[PDB]
């Protein structure tokens, strides 16, 4: 989380910000997931 | 006391002097105060108390045996004779790093 | 003999002095700043979606 | 963890500190470049002193830049020479043991998943003081990491709990683990 | 002589089967029973190589961007 | 949209200084290119100082344990030998 960080062109060039309107929400497109509960083992009485 | 000598390696510094003279005169010709009460001082600096500039000093380092001499009174009680010796040192800082050097 | 020797080391010496200037070989790369608009919204941005990138 | 012995190849001036060795043996490929650098050194300079034409120690010299260089291109990149299990068949001569050295992403080399992206078959990390990698160790552990100046026996940002597992390839090598405890004795009483 | 002189590097060069080296791997040290030697460091000695030791870790973060903060603030620099 | 790290610049720097990397790196770009054509074929006194850090520095890196081939000639050393051009000169006017 130390290291100097810095953009490539093509996150700038062929990119930019757009302009959003209050009510126009743009949701993010996000990673593949899923979610599970299982029961750990207890040692010990 | 009735009279005090410093020997330096085996060697007189000064004459043997009454005690009245290092309870009384020393002081009042090199230090702030007379302490009016018996305690007995020498220097080997002139004029001070620290004053902030060193005025001499003598370098018991080289000094492989000092005594010092006390004609005592008769009416002593047994007990304690207090010797202080202020001095001189460098302090060194660097780095970061404190201490003190001989 | 000897002068064979010296105009050897006559005409290696100009040629040592050609060769020598292959060695020095750095990488060129500028940096610049962000556009405004742009860099708001990257500072903005709340997820990184690909987690690091080491050039 | 499989050790040898030193060597090193013709660069530097090693070729006068180990002198008088002229042509090889059970040495090292760097080695025997380096026996043919003192035979071909002491053979030309010889020459040069017996026909005073101070021409067959520049001969000399083009002929250890011709095999020195063919060396340092020539050199075929195909090698697996890896040390583990009950057979080592690839080379009997001298050779530097295959190391997985320290890396940027597996500061440590413990093989964590590393071996299966690309490597699969991954040489085992060797000592930590083989190579000098203690120092690339460190380096890599202090990558992005800053100390508050009160450790010069850096103990405080937690090295203890890091290590180097003892098995750092996709298997334990159980072979080598059982003929550590039980010797092949070769040829036994009962043959 | 040409062709001896050539030779007998050839003949010597044949023989001296062999090959001498440094010691490898790493050096080791004997450890007295406790009487008799002088220690590595003296006691009162080993203390001040760890204060010198930090002579060199002060100056390295004289640069903050090279490496680990100090005991305040922080400061700029670089190379040339 | 994406980050991407810079891990150093020939010298570890850490994410703490911001325009200290453009001005050091700007250096960086600055000696590179003065040696690269201070070191080209283009030279018109340098030779005399080349001369004078060679053979000293060449001798001294031999007082070293070992110094290796690719440092001990390629350290801007290489022309530094162009010296010798000067001695021939010399000699074969003698000669």
């Amino acid at each position: 989380l130390s290291q100097l960080v810095a953009y490539g062109a093509q996150d700038v060039y062929l990119t930019g910000n757009p302009q959003i309107t209050f009510f126009k929400t743009v949701y993010r497109r996000y990673t593949n997931f899923a979610i599970e509960s299982i029961q750990q083992t207890i040692n010990g009485s | 006391f009735t009279e005090v000598k410093l020997i330096i390696n085996g060697s007189d510094r000064f004459s043997g002097r009454p005690g009245a003279y290092f309870r009384l005169v020393q002081p009042y010709e090199h230090h702030v105060r007379v302490p009016s009460k018996s305690v007995y001082v020498y220097s080997f600096a002139l004029e001070d108390a620290d004053s902030r500039q060193p005025n001499g000093s003598a370098n018991f380092t080289r000094y492989d045996s000092v005594q010092l001499q006390l004609t005592l009174n008769e009416n002593l009680a047994s007990g304690r004779v207090q010797i202080y010796a202020p001095n001189f040192n460098i302090l060194r800082i660097a780095a970061g790093m404190g201490g003190l050097a001989f | 003999f000897t002068s064979f020797v010296l105009m050897l080391l006559f005409t290696g010496i100009i040629l040592i002095a050609t060769n020598e200037l292959t060695y020095n070989r750095p990488r060129e790369i500028q940096y610049r700043y962000l556009p405004r608009d742009l860099d708001s919204f990257i500072r903005t941005q709340e997820m990184p979606s690909a987690i690091f990138s080491s050039m | 963890l499989y050790q040898d012995p030193v060597w090193f190849q013709d660069l530097s001036v090693i070729f006068k500190r180990p002198s008088e060795i002229i042509p090889t043996r059970d040495q090292s490929d760097s080695e025997r470049i380096n026996a043919m650098v003192r035979l071909v050194l002491y053979c030309s300079f010889a020459v040069a002193l017996i026909r005073q034409n101070y021409l067959y120690a520049i001969l000399g010299l083009a002929i250890i830049a011709i095999i020195s260089l063919a060396y340092a291109l020539g050199a075929k990149k195909t090698k697996s020479n890896e040390a583990y299990g009950n057979i080592r068949p690839y080379s009997v001569k001298r050779s530097k043991k295959s190391c997985s050295k320290s890396s940027a992403n597996n500061p440590f080399s413990n093989a964590t998943v590393g071996a299966l992206l690309d490597n699969e078959a991954r040489p085992p990390a060797c000592s930590y003081d083989d190579n000098d990698m203690a120092s690339t160790m460190r380096k890599n552990f202090n990558k992005g990491l800053f100390r508050n100046l009160d450790d010069v026996y850096e103990v405080e940002n937690s090295q203890r709990q890091f290590y180097t597992m003892p098995v750092t390839t996709a298997a334990p090598d159980l072979t080598a683990f059982g003929q550590f405890l039980y010797g092949s004795k070769g040829k036994t009483c009962k043959e | 002589t040409i062709k001896l002189m050539i030779m007998l590097f050839s003949y010597f060069a044949a023989y001296q089967l062999g090959k001498m080296q440094e010691r490898p791997q790493s050096q080791w040290p004997k450890a007295k029973a406790g009487q008799n030697k002088y220690m590595v460091g003296d006691w009162a000695a080993w203390k001040p190589i760890y204060m010198g030791v930090l002579g060199v870790a002060v100056l390295l973060t004289l640069l903050g961007p090279g490496g680990v903060g100090g005991g305040m603030g922080g400061m700029f620099g670089g190379g040339g | 949209n994406v980050g991407s790290l810079e891990l150093n610049n020939l010298s570890t720097a850490e994410d703490v200084a911001t325009l200290q990397n453009q001005l050091n790196k700007l250096a960086e770009e600055k000696h590179k290119r003065s040696t690269w054509k201070g070191l080209t074929f283009r030279i018109a006194v340098q030779d005399m100082w080349e001369a004078l850090t060679g053979i000293p520095t060449d001798i001294y890196q031999n007082s070293g344990r070992v110094s290796l081939k690719e440092l001990l000639t390629r350290d801007d050393r290489l022309r530094g030998l162009g010296l010798i051009f000067f001695l021939v000169a010399v000699v074969s006017i003698f000669f």
